[PDB]
Formats: C-alpha cells, sequence, structure tokens
C-alpha cells in the first residue's frame, strides 16, 4: 500500500549516508603531477589486502615493501565495509616510487551478477548460446547505475538517463533479457487500464524531458565558456559543397560568420548581407532567409535552454563588454 | 562422351555476369582448366581462415567434367566460392580477399573477389 | 533488320533514381585516408596527439 | 583573492571563426556521411538479388 | 634475404624494419631481427649488356 | 575471469507490496508464459530466443517494493526499488535503450523521424564506435603491417 | 550485343602479338553494323584504360564498352546486367595479305 516518494523524476542519488561516506572513502587523491612509471589496478577484498602473490610481487618488483600499502588499505577498508565485496583499487607509482592509490566500488560485472541473484560462469552473449540469460527490469539497472557516478564529489554528473545505458549495454553484451526494451510490453500492473498505463506514459516521459532538459543547462552553465560559443551544423550542407568548403578557407569562415546568433558585436548587417550574397555566389545554400539560417546552423548537441536564448534576440541583447 | 580436344572451350569470353548469393564471392578471372583435387585443396585452406560459428563456404562444383582424367573447363567470370552468414557479421573488402588468399595460390588461374549482388564486370575487369 | 537504340521521350540518359549499386567497396575517402582528399594546410584533421593537441 | 571570473560579454567579444574545429568537424561530418552510403550500398547489393 | 617477385609482395613485418634502396633496387632492411630482411629480385649490382641481357 | 565476481549469492527481500489487489495464479501463468519467449537483433536477422530464469511471479519482479542485494556497505540496507516516475527518463530509455543497428537509426534519420529525440546521440555515438575502429588500425598499420584474416582460426 | 561476338581479323607484324594498325571506336562501330547490324553513335563506345592511349591493336581476346543511353523511362532494372553497359566483344586474329586489309 505504501509507496516511498510519489513525485516526477527525483529519484536520483541514493541516500545521505551511502553518498558522504562513499565520499570519504571512495576518493580522488590529487594529481602530484610527477610522471606516472605505473597504472595499477586491482580487485581487492574489503576486510583484506594481502602480501601475497599479486600486490607482493609487483611491489617487490620495484623493491617497495608491500606491508604498507596493505596495513593502510585495511585500516581505510575493514570498517564500513560488507564483506565479500571486491574493491577496485586503482594504484598510481610515480617516478619517485612514491605512489597514490584510489579506492573505487565494484565493478558493473559484479553488480549484474549480484542484482540478477546469479553466480560466475552462468550468463554469456546470444549467439553463442541461444537463449537469454535472466530477465532484467529498467528499474534495477537504475540502481546498479546510481551506485557508479564518475565524480563521487558530483554524483549528479554525468546523468543516470544517459550512463543507465551503458549498465544496460553491458547487462545486453552479458546476455541479460529485459523488459522496457527488448520486448514489446512493460510489465502489468495490477491495477491500471493499458491506456491508463499509456497515458501516464505520455506526460511521464515529457516531465522527464524537461527535467534532464534544464538538468543538462545549469550543467552546460557550470562548464567553461567556449561551449556556449558557436559551432555550426555540417550536415544540413551538396556533400560537395563540404568537400570545396574544405579545399578553401573562406567558405567555411564565412559561412560561420552568416549564420551566427545576433549578437551585438557579431549583428551587422553590412558585414552580413555581404557574406550571405558571396555565400550564394557559388551556390551555397541560397534558400536561407538569414533568421532560418540561424535555426538551420546552430550548435545541435547545445540543449534547449541556452539555443532558444541564442535565437532569441532580447536575452542575448544584454551581455555586452563594459569597460 | 568420348569428346574431341576441341570441345567446352573456355577461351571465349561470356556474356553471363554471374549473380552471388552470399555475401563474398570467388570468380574466374581468365580461361582455364581446374582439377577436382585443386579445388579441395582450396576449400580446406579457406575453411581454415573461417569463422565458422558466423560463416558457410559453399563450393560451386555443378559444372560439367572434361576429359583429359576429368576437369572443369572455365570460362571467364565463373564463380568458385562463396562466403555466406549465418548473423549480422560484415566483413570488409580486406578481410574477405585476406579470407580468400588462403585458396587462391592452390587455383591455377586468375581470380577475384566480388561483393554481395551481381558482378560489376566493368569495375572487376 | 537493322537495331538501333530508341529516343529519350523523357528523362535523363543515365538513370538517376534506376542506378546500379558502383560495385567497388565503399571506402570514404576521409575515412580512409589514402588520396584525393585535397584538404587545406589550415584544416588538417587528426593530430590530436601531435599538433592538434596544441590548437590555434 | 577575488574570483569574478570573465563574463559572456567579455568573452564572446574574442569570438570568431575557428578553422581547427571547423575542419575537424567538416571531416567527420564526411566521415558519417560516407558511412551512411556504405550501410545504403549493402542494402542495395543485398535488394539486388530480386528477381525483376 | 627471402627475394619477393615485385614490390606489392613487399612488406614491413616488424616495428623497426625500414625501406632501403640497393643501388635502385628496393629492398627491406630490419636491424632487429635479419631473417625479415627482404629484397625486390632484380638484376646484379654488376651487369654488363651481353652479360646480363 | 574469476576476478571481480560474487563468490556469494544472497536472495532477494520484498519490502512492500506494489499492489493492493493479490493475483489468481492464473494470471500469474499467463503472463510468465507471456515472458518465456523474447526476440533478439533488430533487423532482417531476427531471431526467437528463449529465456532461462523466468520468475515465478512476473508482477512483483523489479517495479516496486523489492530491495536489491547490491547493498555494499555495513550500515547500506537493501536499496527498495522505488516507483517508475521518480526514476528519471526511464519511459524515455525504454523508447531509445535498445539495440540500434546502424542502417536502421540511419534511414530513421533521414526520414526525420525519431522514435525518440535522443535517437541522434544513440547515432553520432555508434559512428564515432565505427570510425575509431578504423582510427585504431591506422594507428597500428603505422607502426608495423599488420595484415587481415591471414592466421589459421582455431587448431 | 553482348550475346554476339564480334570476330575480327586483321594483320600483325612484329615480335608480341601486336596488330600494326591499332583499332579505334569509328571501326568498332563498324564491326557492329557489318556483322550485328546494329546501328549506334560511335561517341557511346568507351575503351579500356589500357587501351585508350594506343587503340586496341592486341591480338587475341579483348572487351570493349558499350554506353546504352536512355533507360531510366522504361523502368530497366535487374534484367540486365547493368543499366548503361554493354561489354562487346571483340576477338582479333592475324591473317596474312591474303585474307586481311589494310
Ligand atoms: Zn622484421
Amino acid at each position: 500500500p505504501k509507496t516511498v516518494c510519489v513525485e516526477p523524476g527525483s529519484n536520483r542519488l541514493p541516500e545521505a549516508l551511502v553518498v558522504e561516506k562513499a565520499r570519504d572513502i571512495f576518493g580522488r587523491p590529487e594529481f602530484p603531477g610527477k610522471r606516472v612509471l605505473h597504472n595499477w589496478r586491482f580487485f581487492i577484498k574489503a576486510g583484506k589486502a594481502a602480501t601475497g602473490p599479486p600486490v607482493g610481487q609487483e611491489f617487490s618488483k620495484l623493491g617497495l615493501k608491500a606491508m604498507d600499502f596493505a596495513k593502510v588499505f585495511n585500516d581505510r577498508t575493514k570498517p564500513h565495509f560488507k564483506e565479500d565485496v571486491e574493491l577496485i583499487v586503482r594504484i598510481q607509482v610515480y617516478f619517485d616510487k612514491s605512489y597514490l592509490f584510489t579506492i573505487e566500488p565494484p565493478p558493473t560485472a559484479w553488480f549484474i551478477l549480484r542484482a540478477l541473484r546469479k553466480k560466475r560462469r552462468e550468463t554469456g552473449p546470444v549467439p553463442l548460446r541461444g537463449h537469454y540469460c535472466a530477465l532484467m527490469t529498467l528499474e534495477m539497472a537504475y540502481e546498479i547505475a546510481k551506485m557508479k557516478p564518475l565524480c563521487w564529489g558530483r554524483p549528479e554528473y554525468p546523468l543516470l538517463e544517459t550512463r543507465v545505458r551503458r549498465v544496460v549495454g553491458q547487462a545486453r553484451r552479458m546476455g541479460v533479457c529485459f523488459i522496457g526494451v527488448d520486448t514489446p510490453y512493460s510489465s502489468p500492473v495490477k491495477d491500471m487500464t493499458e491506456q491508463q498505463y499509456t497515458e501516464e506514459c505520455e506526460r511521464y516521459r515529457r516531465i522527464h524531458m524537461e527535467q534532464y532538459t534544464t538538468l543538462r543547462q545549469r550543467e552546460l552553465e557550470e562548464a567553461p565558456l567556449i561551449e556556449r560559443l558557436h559551432r555550426p551544423n555540417m550536415s544540413p550542407l551538396t556533400d560537395e559543397q563540404i568537400e570545396e568548403g574544405l579545399r578553401d578557407p573562406c567558405l567555411l569562415d564565412t559561412l560561420w560568420r552568416a549564420s551566427h546568433p545576433l549578437s551585438p558585436y557579431h549583428r551587422d548587417l553590412r558585414e552580413r548581407e555581404l557574406a550571405r550574397r558571396y555565400l550564394n555566389a557559388r551556390g551555397w545554400v541560397k534558400d536561407m532567409t538569414p533568421e532560418e539560417m540561424r535555426i538551420v546552423f546552430m550548435n545541435y548537441r547545445l540543449p534547449e535552454g541556452e539555443k532558444r536564448k541564442q535565437m532569441d534576440e532580447a536575452a542575448m541583447s544584454g551581455e555586452v563588454y563594459w569597460t | 562422351i568420348r569428346q574431341f580436344r576441341r570441345y567446352g572451350d573456355p577461351r571465349y569470353i561470356n556474356n553471363e555476369a554471374a549473380l552471388i548469393r552470399g555475401q563474398w564471392g570467388l570468380i574466374t578471372a581468365d580461361f582455364g582448366m581446374v582439377t577436382q583435387s585443386q579445388m579441395e585443396n582450396a576449400r580446406l585452406a579457406i575453411l581454415r581462415r573461417l569463422p565458422r560459428g558466423s560463416f558457410t563456404l559453399t563450393m560451386h562444383t555443378d559444372y560439367e567434367e572434361f576429359p583429359v582424367h576429368f576437369a572443369f573447363k572455365f570460362t571467364t567470370g565463373v564463380p568458385l566460392f562463396e562466403i555466406m552468414p549465418i548473423s549480422a557479421r560484415r566483413l570488409n573488402q580486406a578481410e574477405a580477399e585476406g579470407i580468400f588468399l588462403a585458396g587462391r595460390p592452390f587455383i591455377p588461374l586468375q581470380t577475384v573477389v566480388v561483393p554481395q549482388g551481381r558482378v560489376d564486370e566493368y569495375h572487376v575487369f | 533488320r537493322y537495331y538501333a537504340l530508341p529516343h529519350l521521350r523523357t528523362g535523363p540518359p543515365m538513370p538517376t533514381t534506376l542506378e546500379q549499386p558502383s560495385g567497388e567497396f565503399p571506402w570514404g575517402k576521409f575515412s580512409t585516408m589514402v588520396g584525393g582528399t585535397r584538404i587545406h594546410p589550415l584544416y588538417r584533421p587528426d593530430g590530436f596527439f601531435k599538433d592538434n593537441m596544441y590548437p590555434a | 583573492l577575488q574570483q569574478r571570473p570573465v563574463t559572456m560579454g567579455e568573452y564572446r567579444l574574442f569570438s570568431v571563426p575557428d578553422p581547427r574545429e571547423l575542419g575537424q568537424d567538416a571531416v567527420d561530418t564526411m566521415r558519417r556521411r560516407e558511412s551512411h552510403n556504405m550501410e545504403v550500398w549493402w542494402r542495395k547489393r543485398k535488394e539486388q538479388l530480386k528477381p525483376p | 634475404p627471402q627475394m619477393v617477385m615485385s614490390r606489392d609482395e613487399l612488406k614491413l613485418r616488424c616495428e623497426y624494419c625500414r625501406f632501403e634502396w640497393i643501388h635502385d633496387t628496393l629492398c627491406v632492411r630490419c636491424p632487429a631481427q635479419p631473417s625479415h630482411d627482404q629484397r625486390e629480385m632484380w638484376l646484379h649490382s654488376t651487369w654488363m649488356w651481353g652479360k646480363q641481357q | 575471469k574469476r576476478t571481480g565476481k560474487p563468490a556469494d549469492t544472497p536472495d532477494y527481500k520484498q519490502v512492500y507490496l506494489p499492489y493492493d489487489a493479490a493475483p489468481t495464479e492464473r494470471e500469474l501463468e499467463r503472463e510468465r508464459r507471456r515472458f518465456k519467449q523474447a526476440y533478439h537483433g533488430r533487423m532482417e536477422h531476427r531471431k526467437l530466443v528463449e529465456v532461462k530464469e523466468v520468475p515465478l511471479n512476473v508482477y512483483t519482479y523489479g517495479k516496486e517494493g523489492m530491495s536489491l542485494p547490491i547493498a555494499i556497505f555495513k550500515d547500506q540496507k537493501d536499496p527498495v526499488i522505488g516507483p517508475e516516475w521518480t526514476y528519471p527518463g526511464i519511459y524515455e530509455n525504454k523508447i531509445a535503450a535498445q539495440h540500434w543497428y546502424t542502417e536502421e537509426l540511419f534511414d530513421k534519420e533521414s526520414k526525420e523521424a525519431f522514435e525518440s529525440p535522443w535517437q541522434q546521440q544513440i547515432l553520432d555515438n555508434q559512428v564515432k564506435r565505427r570510425m575509431a575502429k578504423v582510427m585504431f588500425r591506422m594507428r597500428q598499420v603505422n607502426m608495423k603491417a599488420v595484415d587481415l584474416f591471414q592466421k589459421e582460426r582455431g587448431s | 550485343v553482348n550475346t554476339g561476338y564480334l570476330l575480327f581479323g586483321r594483320q600483325s607484324w612484329g615480335q608480341g602479338f601486336l596488330i600494326n594498325c591499332p583499332l579505334r571506336k569509328r571501326d568498332v562501330a563498324q564491326k557492329l553494323w557489318e556483322q550485328y547490324k546494329v546501328r549506334i553513335d560511335p561517341r557511346l563506345i568507351e575503351f579500356r584504360e589500357k587501351d585508350r592511349r594506343t587503340g586496341i591493336q592486341e591480338l587475341g581476346h579483348n572487351w570493349c564498352w558499350l554506353y546504352l543511353p536512355g533507360a531510366e523511362e522504361l523502368g530497366i532494372n535487374r534484367e540486365v546486367y547493368d543499366n548503361k553497359r554493354v561489354k562487346v566483344r571483340i576477338h582479333v586474329r592475324k591473317m596474312n595479305s591474303m585474307f586481311a586489309l589494310y
């Protein structure tokens, strides 16, 4: 009867405790700026770091006493962890033969084999066999993907809806069957008609679209400035136009000038009109009003908000070098 | 039966541009006579280089055998081998030709590797 | 009997919508860089680990 | 130490054609288009097997 | 060194292998692993007309 | 490899019931019988494959109230799968997270019809994966000649 | 034209197998009319890359290409080997001064 968070799409991060202690143990020692002579990776259990064959051999291979890393890792990793969790430990050894190790959550294969309730060697690629291994909902994929961020400092990035596909596709690659996807229908709902399910879907998907949109908007706002500049589309260019434009510089930079937002600096009709007609001398795109030039040519992976901002003369009229 | 020295002469150039059903094919570029044993050698050498999980080698042996000993008299453009897919594996030209390269030497006359569909004999020749 | 081609009533001499697929293996000139790429030295690509790591 | 970062107007003043990225994505566009007609080529060659 | 039939049958087998000219005859030399050496088969470095065609 | 694989396999815990209306077991069979067969590939080679490990209950498998055994920390409670609409872009993924054969995405872009806006990005990343495949050997062919498929395959 | 194989014969002096009066596009089109009764504009013919520079000129089996211009009006596809071309097959036989021309 209970349903925990009924709200349009805020289940994104995991809960508090996991986030903050995953912050203070899975973490980034800052890169000192030295010359790395070894980037090592290990799968090491939580409570036990050993001087046995792999780590002991590679540390004695440099002459380094392996007891120190083992002791530090056991002191850092024995508390806070449930048993039989194999962790990624990346040790970076510099030219001073001083090293820095990062502790990272288990690989995606581990999560998938946990969540599927499957032990090792129980699943493989589909054409190798000819039958799918265990069914999985895209609900489970999120709580797998929640656990692996790029940077624990900032959990939001990269965005789930994108990076989930990495998990989905790797599970795919493992031979996992899926529900949302690879089968026509979505797992049955007891209490609702099919048209109710679909009507829910058509509003929910666009709600998520809007949220995602604003999210990558402030994403792009956190970024450095050069991504907010003008990279015009090359596809709408008629391929001979592209190659002949690569044969001479002027076609492309006159193009760039012609298709640009109307910003105070680049909004000049005098240098624009002769640019357009200079393009139209040689049979470049001629069916163009300049304002549809500003639509057809714009950065396409640039999100919706700042691109309507650039399309709009008003919002961009304000950015001017003062003094 | 009891055919003379001039019979089924390969020496003419044919008008039929073959149609290869398989994804790739090996096609006669010159005139000649080929022994069965040579095509068997070619077949084995090619089957060494095939990913038997995705592929099947089809050999066209249905042509007439002419007395010398029985061998084949091949006109230009007669298809020999065919690489047929069992799955989505799409070879490049380098790969397919690298595969047929094994079996080319055993065949006494010059051969070309041709891609799926009808031989474009403007490009081959 | 003599044999001769019919005249052209409509449409182009070389089939446009009816093109036979061209029989070469379609490797792009820019995808496989070998020849026929006339690229202005200002526009030279793929230097990512040589000179296009330090751009402009 | 006060960081008042470079603003939009200040930096957009220096906006300009950058031939490096123009050339690069021109080349990449060419490549995606030739991959396009490569897939198209395989399709045409497969449908060439159709009876007349 | 093994003599290839022509220039097309000539490949660079290793990382250190090079194209070099032996008096107008194109050849391949590896400073490491000399068994990789390839010559294009062609006329002797010294030949007269009656002696060599 | 035997590295980085769970050496134990704990069970599922079903925390709260996603429904209040209990199914008849014939509903539990007729949904499951629907699940055992699935489609593989999306193109001309497309084959029905029977699915191993199809759960007893379809209604309660992944969609709410189940706690995953993916817990890691000591105080980490098994995460309870929440409602669908609280998971972002899931309905949008269902459209686009599927095997997309290159030819087929391409034809959609030409016809200017995409099932989701995102399938642009799905295409652009495929191309880049293909061309990378081309770009790798061209760094490998440079250093030394590497001949494609002349070696004997297997034993 | 492709079903037909146009017999050709001429005179050859010297050592390797060359015709001392090489072929060109005005007399390929001539043989077409002589034995196949096919009338085409000779400028539709194109030679092989090797034979453009010297003419045809070599004994034995040679092939050449005839461009048949109009058909997409007729919907010609898959019922021919290709929509624009015919491989015109020439065979040049050397004969003495008795039986040859030129
Ligand atoms: Zn070598």
